[PDB]
């Protein structure tokens, strides 16, 4: 087997292969995540001749935890599958389900091991993992190709994620949080900065994941334009 | 060996005898058959002493390692599951191990019978070891869900004492703990034969 | 050793995989392979690059491969790499069937090969498989399906799509003429020959197959040269009839 | 230059530059001295502090009751190669119930450290050792290097400015064999501060001593432990 | 292009050299050893108010009597923190006792040059992380530094990061060996406030201490807001 | 067929005082109905404050002593200090349990000084279950000595008897008289009596004679 | 015995331009019958069926693992498998477990898809082929099946005559075996058609 | 060893070592294969540098099993690896299935091996195109397999030096129901286009495949076909 | 020692397990549940050696749940049953053979209701009704007597009652209470535990 050192330090102390993996994230479709009290939401940027279902970038990992991604879509699918495996494997080992922190730590740990083990280039993705814990607190974390992870109130990754995060930093008030409708409107406003061309899904307290179809999405497009 | 455990209104009692026995000879009169994993988690012991000691110390290692990683104390369900998985990986190897994992977590008061085979049962009342059957008799007869703390201690103390009376391979001292919302408290390390002499003189 | 290493499994400075892109350029030279979904079926129509007087014609196809009872695929790229990948697809289909005793769903079979193709881009120091595949199939969950994949290990579901020589020109031509929800296999067969007329028209140079469901069982069949040649003359007459008026 | 990066690549000069580069890890590393009498073997080490707030670097390590070492180079290779010596000593005490001959231990270091100099994608051990020890053949000082060469010694020094130490030792060779313990330690200390400039000299913080012989096991002396030995001669 | 286990002409490994260069990019952290306890302080370097401040754990509990502060590649550190955490409980299992601060630091120092290409299962590169261990064992309160080379040493006071050079000068003047713990805590936050291009507050930093009597304690918003004064 | 164990016998004993720790043994090594040797004491010195008694199969005793000796160094090399008496007893459990499925047939009794200065005895079974004790007998005459130690050291089945702690004078005399009684009634106990006494000053060894038949 | 745990009975037979294959429908565990419609004969093509007696888990496993390899063959080759080839594929499959074998004794019966000439064979548990021009048996009532088959079989029988022969051979054999019966099923393989029938057999 | 591909994609998008291996084939001693109605022919140039070479010793036209045969253009040592491997693959089919291996299926298996060396670690591909004759159901089979691991079923083709001239020569002069008498004569005429010297029984080699399997033709059998040219 | 029973209907599947968790001579739990939710429309009922049942059942459960998460749709009862068979068949000739007897009851939307049977050997059999344990020797003939293919669910519970009442009358083991569940179009439905 291949024992070559793929990821190494540079003259100025940079891990160039991890830095080039983060350039692969910044080309991928603009993914955005937002937290609330009762509800947690994810949304993604977008040909006429495609099945929307197959190129979906919002993926459930367990009954309580899902995620979005931005970057290389093939690289994403392996991290999602191995996350899905670890979610059920966690229940098999300790019965109780996975907290959003544990699965994020695992995805981070997996991403980090590819930046340091021989033969392997890093995963060219950043993820936005969301859900509800054992006690029922809502969560939103973010991983990146280096394998660092941090909790967020809201965050963006992908094309023009500076201009979306700049927008989110201002707009994330307690007024937008209160209701389930208002948190969803905030995600659409944020995506309308960079962007029928919006994928969008939600997670409530005890309930599972729920993708909103383009008919349901265009309802909230009317409710934004009034204001 | 004789161990017992039961839930009631004011948390969970956990009482064990102290006799160790290589054959008919008494290896040791006073062995501690409860492990203290943390302030909110105990573990009773029966069967092979070395298996009991090693594998429940390894549970404790992983419970301690869970606290450092996650920044929160382990649940009673997860701890009981983790020990049964250790027993599942060593199935068919002649391990003899008959623990009950008692604790308190977010889910409430918790009690789990875990076994050498891989068995793992959530329940209100349990008993293990050779004196198993004799403990159940006294425990079940005098049980209520709404015992007082003192009446609960009287039940657990008597049940181990009358078990050691009949079972040859149980004896020495009753070691009774009491689980609460604010962690366990050691109730007593009472001598069994002094209790059996006391109950004889009451008639 | 370190001097001789090509290093196929690394990010270039831009943030992308050179051997993956360079493999997709190999596909852009290879023959025009397309696929079109319909209400009553699915089709694949490919440019036949093995074209000489002295070629024998042993097999029932040239670029088209059956995979399961309810599934098939065609390719574009290095044909030797396709023979490896198609053999592995067939193995996956039976590995599922041995396990569950149902046919493998179409998306699951495509993800299984695409997880393997992605491995050749991420680790092992090996060059990727220089093949894009177009898959067709039926399953009990989603029914009539068309999928595309490429050397990266990335896939997508399509209503109609193309790969090979004049890929982009064919897709934009399909974006005009395809009507979603309203297309039958007869209307789809007309559009397949319309697009191949643009990109490449004798029937030796064309190779068509149709997956359909007749009486609770999937029916995969290559068209014979009598069926193709009559469909070519129907295009030539329909093209000429509009030209006069 | 073409012949600089891999240990397998012979130069046209008939040299392996990755060995000779690994030798420079010892030289830029701090100074240490070793010497022996008829009855004892002593190691003396100038402990380099990082900043003046931080405590001084541990330069003399314990291997067995009968062997100990002083180091100069990369500390991870020092500790790795220390544990190899500790283990081979432990094997000999386990297997034979008898301490491992020092020359035989030193031969196993040479055999071990040579292996990666001949193999691709591997490197030499970036560390030189002075190895004090007593056995059936009396006391010994042995030297080892990144090149896998080893030397039996009357005395030696290695590290930063260690040419000064070697010049001192080469004068007083016939004196060492006749010396008592206190005179032998004092000789090693005078060799060490010759490496230093005239501005700075030996204190209890920046000096460590390691002693083994016929009477004594490999004891290490660091702080107030050292104070007896220094208080004798201190000028120039 | 060259191998990971390649010496420079100066006599040192390029990847170790470049791993020290990576710590300069990392955010600054200070630890001061005192007779009454070891304090440990670090800047979070929060890039956005949307980012949750409590989920940047740059000081962490190794055991009830030991902590560790980090600078550099945050992901690289979590591998080493877990291995230390495993090592302490493996030691508790086998020996029924606590490890020394030196013994823990040595165990982590053994992993520093465990990288290479040929002859491997294993790491390709070193860990680009400096660690400031700080705890209280049987030999009083001890603070220990570690770098990517594997070199580890006891420190009366030390810092690591972008303004390691700047902060060490301030530690030289401020440090006194017979001082109290509360003086040493306030010394750090003074020395941190200067070097940070962001402004010091309870959400923007982590502090933590270990005494002989008291366990490892990481400071809360309320406990940081009380000290903030100076 | 091939049997990897054999019973060599001998008795061991340890007592924990307030300021001391006795660890004693006989010197007979047997096999079948013959005596191998009369000078094979079962006491082994580990550290200045810790000694171990080992009885049963002698092949495992030699190996297990050599393992402990090897591990003591490995700890001291890692941690720069000697192992505490409690830490040796904890380590021994893991070594005995590592051979759970092919036992070290060795009854171990460690005795010495804890970190608080006082006496500390740790008794074992072959697969590594242990506990701290005041006193414990082991090996061939375990059954003979233990209930007398329960009586005289534990004050069991006695009333109107003040529970006075053991003087080192009294404990040494007790160890002589019990091993005299074992030597009479046990075939595998005899020849001579090694007694190691662990105080803060160090270890010192006596050798009283026993029955040579 | 191992084969008799689930029991069962399988038979195949030759006629003029046709072959028959048949088996009992009992799945049981020792004394207890469990179900009365358990499949022991499996299709391996249009004019080619395989019958599997003995241990029921291995009956199902060998059927499934043979179908795995069959489907790979048919896709690779681009044809229906020849009967003699399927025998060798089973022989290879079973002999791969030579020292840990599948407890089943297969019986193959089919027409050659080019010539349409009759073919039958059976194999032992370790995959030793046995081709005959008359009949083959496998099950707990092998002795009973042999005695019927040997007496009742004639050469060059038409499809209707073959059915009556093989059915009466099965029915009377399984009626003298405790762990075989609960129905019979019979497939008459001809060139034009496959005629599957289930008999009014004893249910005790 | 080396665990990385030596064959890789260039910016144009071509596997350069395969096209460089095809240059090694294209500059090899020429070889011809023709499919008659009743049989198959394989012929090639065996013109060694001197009369010192023992002509009976080593063969270009080699059998694989009793019903399949083989010939090449390009690298001789590389060819011998493929012969040994193909021979094994034939027996591995016969052991399992107890049937003579189909010619299509032998080519597919050897193609997979030829593909293996265009990707796997530390190895160049083969500098060989194979021509594989056979007889399966009751009819002839001829296949090419070239360094890529791609295979093509041919009625007739040429390889090596003047393969372009041999292919065009064959295209017009081949009929789709030739007799095997005539096809053997055609194969020698295809070689005589590209030849440099007077032809003999020694300096060329021919094998044939029909109803009774594959064999190499004897020198005297070749000498009869050379008499009427 | 333990006892399972399944009764397939036209558009449903009734199932029931006992609730004794036994140990040596003692009935440790009267409220134990032996049914495992694979899918919304599938139950795996499992009985056998003490540690083997739960470890096997849960391994299957999580892989069925993994199939849901991976693909966005659950396994069919046919697929789930052959998956259960494939794992138990591969373990059979290995170091760790699971001694488990089990019923897989389910409902497909296309194929309708299905009850599957499996012994520790891993022979899979689809059945209109079946049962495991020593109780099956008493109760299977009662199902032969009164079962018809068109049996209504409310009648099927009264049939179940006759089997469970026969265990109280004739079976030497206690088995006082029983879990009861129905599967149909609308997934799994809990029912009152048949106590005595
Ligand atoms: B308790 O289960 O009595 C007790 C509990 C411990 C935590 C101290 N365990 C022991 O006393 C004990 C004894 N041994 C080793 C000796 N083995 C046996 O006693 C033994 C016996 O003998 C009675 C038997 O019966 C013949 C069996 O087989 C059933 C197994 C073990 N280890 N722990
Ligand atoms: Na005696
Ligand atoms: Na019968
Ligand atoms: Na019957």
């Amino acid at each position: 087997s291949y024992d070559r050192a793929i990821t190494v330090f540079s003259p100025d102390g940079h891990l160039f292969q991890v830095e080039y993996a983060q350039e692969a994230v910044k080309k991928g479709s603009t993914a955005v995540g937002v937290r609330g009290r009762d509800i947690v939401v994810l949304g993604v940027e977008k040909a006429k001749l495609q099945d929307e279902r197959t190129v979906r970038k919002i993926c459930a990992l367990d009954d309580n935890v899902c995620m979005a991604f931005a970057g290389l879509t093939a690289d994403a699918r392996i991290v999602i599958n191995r996350a899905r495996v670890e979610c059920q494997s966690h229940r098999l080992t300790v019965e109780d389900p996975v907290t959003v922190e544990y699965i994020t730590r695992y995805i981070a740990s997996l991403k980090q091991r590819y930046t340091q083990s021989n033969g392997r280039r890093p995963f060219g993705i950043s993820a936005l993992i969301v859900g509800f814990d054992f006690d029922g607190t809502p969560r939103l974390y973010q991983t990146d190709p280096s394998g660092t992870y941090h909790a967020w109130k809201a965050n963006a990754i992908g094309r023009g994620a500076k201009s979306v995060r700049e927008f989110l930093e201002k707009n994330y008030t307690d007024e937008a949080i209160e209701t389930d409708d208002l948190t969803i409107k905030l995600v659409i406003k944020a995506l309308l900065e960079v962007v029928k061309n919006i994928e969008l899904a939600v997670m409530r307290r005890d309930q599972s994941l729920k993708i909103l179809n383009p008919e349901e999405i265009e309802k909230y497009v009317a409710e934004i334009e009034k204001e | 060996t004789t161990t017992l455990a039961f839930k009631f209104q004011h948390g969970v009692i956990a009482a064990v005898d102290s006799r160790a026995s290589a054959g008919s000879y008494i290896s040791a009169l006073r062995v501690n058959k409860v492990i203290e994993i943390n302030p909110y988690l105990l573990g009773t012991m029966s069967g092979c002493a070395a298996d009991c000691q090693y594998w429940e110390r390894l549970l404790a290692k992983e419970c301690r390692l869970y606290y450092l990683r996650n920044g929160e104390r382990i649940s009673v369900s997860a701890a009981s599951k983790l020990l049964s998985n250790m027993m599942c990986q060593y199935r068919g190897m002649g391990l003899s191990m008959g623990s009950m994992i008692c604790g308190w977590d977010k889910k409430g008061p918790g009690l789990y019978y875990v076994d050498e085979h891989g068995t793992r049962l959530s329940g209100n009342m349990f008993s293990t070891g050779s004196g198993n059957t004799y403990a159940y008799g006294v425990m079940d007869s005098g049980y209520r869900p709404n015992l007082s703390p003192e009446e609960a201690y009287d039940l657990g103390r008597r049940a181990i004492a009358y078990a050691t009376h009949r079972d040859s391979y149980s004896g020495g001292v009753v070691n009774m703990y009491h689980m609460k919302e604010d962690g366990w408290v050691k109730v007593e390390s009472t001598d069994v034969s002094d209790l059996l002499h006391q109950y004889r003189e009451a008639n | 050793s370190r001097r001789y290493d090509s290093r196929t499994t690394i990010f270039s400075p831009e943030g992308r995989l050179y051997q993956v892109e360079y493999a997709m350029e190999a596909i852009g030279h290879a023959g025009t392979c397309l696929g079109i979904l319909a209400n009553d079926g699915v089709l694949l129509a490919a440019e036949r690059r093995n074209i000489h007087k002295l070629l024998d014609e042993v097999f029932f196809s040239e670029k088209i491969y059956k995979l399961n009872e309810d599934m098939a695929c065609s390719v574009a790229g290095i044909t030797s790499d396709a023979n490896v990948l198609t053999n592995e697809l067939r193995l996956i289909a039976q590995r599922y069937l041995l396990q569950y005793q149902e046919p493998i769903p179409c998306e699951q079979l495509v993800t299984a090969l695409c997880d393997i193709k992605q491995a050749y881009t991420q680790f092992g120091g090996k060059r990727p498989f220089g093949v894009s595949l177009l898959y067709i199939g039926w399953d009990k969950h989603y029914g009539f399906q068309l999928y595309q994949s490429d050397p990266s290990g990335n896939y997508g579901g399509w209503k109609a799509t193309c790969i090979g020589n004049n890929s982009a020109a064919a897709v934009s031509m399909l974006k005009q003429d395809y009507k979603e929800g309203e297309m039958t296999l007869k209307s789809a067969l007309a559009l397949a020959i319309k697009v191949l007329n643009k990109t490449m028209l004798s029937a030796e140079k064309v190779e068509i197959a149709t997956l359909t469901r007749e009486n609770g069982k999937t029916v995969i069949r290559v068209l014979k040269q009598k069926e193709v040649e009559q469909l070519i003359k129907k295009h030539e007459e329909e093209e000429a009839k509009a030209e006069r008026e | 230059n073409q012949y600089d990066n891999d240990v397998t690549v012979w130069s046209p000069q008939g040299r392996i530059h990755q060995i000779e580069y690994a030798m420079e890890a010892v030289k830029q590393g701090s100074a240490t001295v070793g010497l022996k009498s008829k009855t004892h073997a002593v190691l003396v080490a100038l402990k380099r502090a990082q900043s003046e707030l931080a405590a001084h670097q541990k330069k003399i390590l314990h291997v067995d009751n009968h062997i100990g070492i002083s180091i100069a180079g990369l500390t991870a290779d020092a500790r790795l190669l220390c544990n190899f010596m500790r283990q081979e000593c432990l094997d000999s005490r386990f297997v034979f119930d008898r301490p491992l001959p020092v020359s035989r231990l030193v031969s196993l270091i040479g055999s071990k450290t040579q292996i990666p100099t001949q193999r691709y994608g591997r490197r030499p051990y970036g560390v030189g050792l002075l190895i004090a020890g007593y056995d059936d053949m009396g006391p010994h000082i042995f030297q080892t290097c990144p090149s896998a060469n080893y030397f039996d010694c009357r005395a030696m020094s290695i590290g930063a400015r260690s040419q000064s130490a070697r010049t001192y030792l080469e004068r007083h060779m016939s004196e060492f064999m006749e010396c008592n313990l206190n005179e032998l330690v004092k000789h090693g200390l005078r060799a060490l501060r010759e490496t230093l400039p005239a501005e700075q000299d030996l204190t209890t913080k920046n000096v460590s001593i390691g002693i083994v012989g016929k009477d004594l096991e490999f004891t290490i002396y660091d702080d107030d432990d050292v104070s007896p030995f220094l208080e004798g001669l201190e000028e120039r | 292009d060259r191998g990971v286990n390649t010496f420079s002409p100066e006599g040192r490994l390029f990847q170790v050299e470049y791993a020290i260069e990576a710590i300069k990019l990392g955010s600054t952290a200070i630890g001061i050893q005192t007779s009454e306890g070891v304090c440990l302080a670090v800047e979070k370097r929060i890039t956005s108010p949307l980012m949750e401040p409590s989920s940047i754990e740059k000081i962490v509990e190794i055991d009830a009597h030991i902590g560790c502060a980090m600078s550099g590649l945050i992901a690289d550190a979590k591998t080493l923190i877990d291995k230390a955490r495993v090592e302490t409980q493996n030691h508790w299992f086998t020996y029924n006792e606590t490890m020394t601060v030196e013994s823990v630091t040595q165990a982590v120092s053994n992993l520093a040059l465990q990288f290479g290409e040929e002859d491997a299962d294993a790491m390709s590169r070193p860990f680009g992380v400096a660690l400031l261990f700080g705890g209280v064992d049987e030999k009083g309160p001890q603070l220990f530094h570690m770098d990517p080379s594997g070199t580890f040493v006891q420190c009366d006071a030390r810092a690591i990061g972008s303004a390691s050079e700047g902060a060490q000068s301030s530690l030289q003047e401020v440090y006194h060996k017979s001082m109290t713990l509360k003086e040493a805590i306030k010394s750090s936050l003074i020395i941190l406030k200067q070097v940070m291009e962001e402004k010091l507050n309870a959400t923007n930093i982590e502090l933590a201490t270990v005494q002989p009597g008291q366990n490892f304690h990481m400071f809360t918003k309320e406990e940081l807001e009380e000290v903030i004064k100076d | 067929r091939f049997s990897p164990y054999v019973f060599n016998g001998g008795t061991i004993l340890a007592i924990a005082g307030e300021d001391f720790a006795i660890v004693a043994s006989d010197t007979r090594l047997s096999e079948g109905f013959s005596i191998h040797t009369r000078d094979s004491p079962k006491c082994y010195k580990l550290t200045d404050k810790t000694v171990i008694g080992c009885s049963g199969f002698h092949g495992d005793c030699l190996t297990l002593t050599k393992i402990i000796e090897a591990r003591l160094k490995m700890y001291k090399h890692s941690n720069n200090k000697a192992m505490t008496t409690g830490a040796i007893a904890a380590m021994l459990s893991t070594i005995l349990y590592s051979r759970r499925f092919f036992p070290y047939y060795v009854y171990n009794i460690i005795g010495g000084l804890d970190e608080e200065g006082k006496g500390a005895v740790y008794s074992f079974d072959p697969v590594g279950s242990y506990q701290r004790d005041s006193f414990k007998a082991g090996g061939s005459a375990s059954a003979m000595l233990q209930p007398l130690l329960d009586n005289q050291v534990g004050f069991k089945n006695m009333q109107n008897v003040e529970h006075v702690p053991l003087s080192l004078d009294r404990a040494m005399r007790l160890v002589k008289d019990v091993f005299i009684s074992a030597a009479e009634r046990d075939v595998y106990t005899g020849d001579a009596l090694r007694i190691c006494i662990v105080t803060k000053e160090g270890i010192r060894e006596e050798t009283v004679s026993l029955r040579k038949d | 015995s191992i084969m008799s745990y689930n029991g069962g009975a399988v038979m195949a037979m030759k006629g003029k331009n046709c072959v028959a294959i048949a088996a009992d429908r009992r799945f049981g565990i020792q004394a207890q019958m469990v179900t009365t419609d358990f499949q022991k004969i499996f299709p391996m093509g249009d004019r080619l069926y395989i019958g599997l007696a003995g241990l029921a888990t291995d009956v199902q496993t060998v059927a499934q693992r043979l179908k795995f390899r069959l489907n790979l063959y048919e896709l690779k080759e681009g044809r229906q498998i020849k009967p003699y080839t399927l025998m060798s594929m089973v022989a290879n499959l079973l002999y791969e477990k030579r020292f840990g074998p599948y407890y089943t004794e297969p019986v193959i019966a089919g027409l050659d898809p080019k010539t349409f000439k009759p073919f039958i064979c059976s194999l032992d548990l370790i995959g030793c082929p046995m081709v005959t021009d008359d009949f083959v048996v496998s099950g707990t009532c092998a002795e009973q099946m042999y005695g019927m088959c040997e007496s009742l079989w004639e050469p060059n029988m038409d499809p209707d005559h073959l059915f009556e022969t093989i059915s009466q051979a099965m029915l009377n054999a399984v009626d003298r075996d405790a762990v075989s019966g609960m129905g019979v099923i019979v497939h008459i393989i001809e060139k034009d058609k496959i005629t599957t029938r289930t008999l009014k057999a004893r249910m005790d | 060893g080396y665990s990385f591909s030596l064959t890789t994609f260039s910016p144009s998008g071509k596997l350069v070592q395969i096209e460089y291996a095809l240059a090694a084939v294209a500059g090899g001693a020429p070889s011809v294969g023709i499919k008659a109605a009743n049989g198959v022919v394989l012929a090639t140039e065996k013109k060694q540098k001197s009369i010192l070479y023992d002509e009976r010793s080593v063969h270009k036209v080699e059998p694989i099993t009793k019903h399949i045969g083989l010939v090449y253009s390009g690298m001789g040592p590389d060819y011998r690896v493929l012969v040994h491997r193909a021979r094994k693959l034939a027996q591995q089919y016969y052991l399992v299935y107890q049937e003579p291996i189909p010619t299509a299926q032998l080519v597919q298996r050897v193609a997979s091996v030829m593909q293996e060396y265009t990707q796997s670690g530390g190895v160049r591909p083969f500098g060989v195109s194979l021509l594989i004759c056979g007889w399966n159901e009751g009819r002839p089979y001829l296949f090419q397999s070239d360094p890529s691991g791609a295979y093509f079923a041919w009625k007739a083709t040429a390889m090596g030096k003047n393969y372009v001239n041999g292919k065009t020569f064959l295209e017009k002069r081949y009929n789709e129901d030739l007799e095997l008498e005539d096809a053997i004569h055609t194969a020698i005429l295809t070689l005589k286009e590209s030849f440099e010297g007077q032809m003999t029984e020694d300096n060329i080699e021919v094998g044939i495949c029909n109803e009774a399997g594959f064999r190499r033709l004897t020198p005297t059998e070749v000498k009869d076909y050379l008499a009427a040219i | 020692m333990e006892y399972l029973i399944g009764i397939q209907g036209p558009d449903y599947v009734l199932v029931a397990s006992d609730r004794v968790a036994a140990s040596n001579i003692v009935q440790m739990k009267d409220d134990h549940d032996k049914m495992f939710k694979m899918s919304e429309k599938i139950l795996l009922l499992c009985v056998g050696e003490a540690g083997d049942t739960v470890q096997f059942a849960e391994y299957i459960q999580k892989n069925v749940q993994l199939y849901k998460m991976r693909n966005g749709y659950e396994l069919s009862p046919t697929a789930a049953a052959n998956f259960t068979r494939r794992n138990l068949a591969d373990c059979l000739r290995s170091r760790t053979p699971y001694h488990v007897n089990l019923l897989l009851a389910g409902y497909d939307e296309h194929e309708g209701p299905a009850l599957y049977y499996m012994d520790y050997l891993a022979a899979l059999a689809k059945a209109p009704f079946a049962a495991h344990g020593y109780g099956a020797f008493l109760t299977l003939s009662i199902l032969d007597r009164y079962y018809t293919p068109t049996i209504s669910r409310e009648r099927a519970v009264e049939l179940l009652r006759k089997c469970l009442e026969e265990l109280q009358k004739r079976f030497i083991l206690n088995l006082p209470t029983f879990s009861v569940r129905i599967i149909d179009k609308n997934g799994i439905h809990d029912l009152d535990n048949i106590s005595f």
